[PDB]
């Protein structure tokens, strides 16, 4: 349970796949948005929120 | 109950391709072969598997002269010395742009934002 | 010189991945795999 | 069942010390290694529960 | 069954992305956390 969140914290839907990939996880929520119809621009903009 | 599985497999890796992880085979899935065999069926599930990596530096956005600049399908990397934008499953590097990027908002909001240049194609032809 | 043993089961190799705020992993390659799944 | 839900990954892979992830704090659900049993917070209340 | 249920989830759910209405978390799923629990599994679902 404690490696697969440290591969979701880090690398979101890569290791899963293959090999591990270093992502920043503010970076994996934007393209997680994009997953969902919503642009990268509210996440930056409400990164605190 | 294998077999409504395997009824849903034919349908959803086979006829089609589809996004569900670890479905239709290990990896990102891009089609299946079925085979018979006795009192079963076996799949033969082709997959897209990255295998050599590199590490890069990156940054979310860009300021060229107060505009955020976002990427519109891809991220900014480094090499150290010049950015640039690729696609995220495959290095293929190529310059920033008004093309493949973004405007929303000011540089003074966003999170690890960096200061550098954005091309702009039109320019070069006024000076034709 | 051989003997049956029996020992605590490892769930594999530790992997502490890279980190930063600043740093992002690209694939250059590609490999094509070709596994198989039996369903009676 | 356990292998077949638990057991989906090849290689076990762990958090770093500098835990920067944009403002999230996991800390409820990584696990706690001063404790005996390497569980977290929220998995602790459930074995009790 | 819910085993298989619950494999199916830590591949779509948590292992990635899942568009899928319902399957993780009511919402517009964007990822999940697993966590153990005696004899059973538990989805920490991040849902938009």
């Amino acid at each position: 349970t404690s490696a697969l969140l440290a591969g979701t914290i880090t690398s979101g839907w890569t290791f899963g796949a293959g090999a591990a990939l270093q992502i920043p996880f503010a970076m994996q929520m934007a393209y997680r948005f994009n997953g969902i119809g919503v642009t990268q621009n509210v996440l930056y903009e409400n990164q605190k929120l | 109950a294998s077999a409504n599985l395997a009824a849903t497999k034919m349908s959803e890796c086979v006829l089609g391709q589809s996004k569900r992880v670890d479905f239709c085979g290990k990896g990102y899935h891009l089609m299946s072969f079925p085979q018979s065999a006795p009192h079963g069926v076996v799949f033969l599930h082709v997959t897209y598997v990255p295998a050599q990596e590199k590490n890069f530096t990156t940054a979310p956005a860009i300021c060229h002269d107060g505009k955020a600049h976002f990427p519109r399908e891809g991220v900014f990397v480094s090499n150290g010395t010049h950015w640039f934008v690729t696609q995220r499953n495959f290095y293929e590097p190529q310059i920033i742009t008004t093309d493949n990027t973004f405007v929303s908002g000011n540089c003074d909001v966003v999170i690890g934002i960096v200061n550098n240049t954005v091309y702009d194609p039109l320019q070069p032809e006024l000076d034709s | 010189s051989q003997s049956i043993i029996a020992y605590t089961m490892s769930l594999g190799a530790e992997n502490s991945v890279a980190y930063s705020n600043n740093s992002i992993a690209i694939p250059t390659n590609f490999t094509i795999s070709v596994t198989t799944e039996i369903l009676p | 069942n356990t292998q077949e839900v638990f057991a989906q990954v090849k290689q076990i892979y762990k958090t770093p010390p500098i835990k920067d992830f944009g403002g999230f704090n996991f800390s409820q659900i990584l696990p706690d290694p001063s404790k005996p049993s390497k569980r977290s917070f929220i998995e602790d209340l459930l074995f009790n529960k």
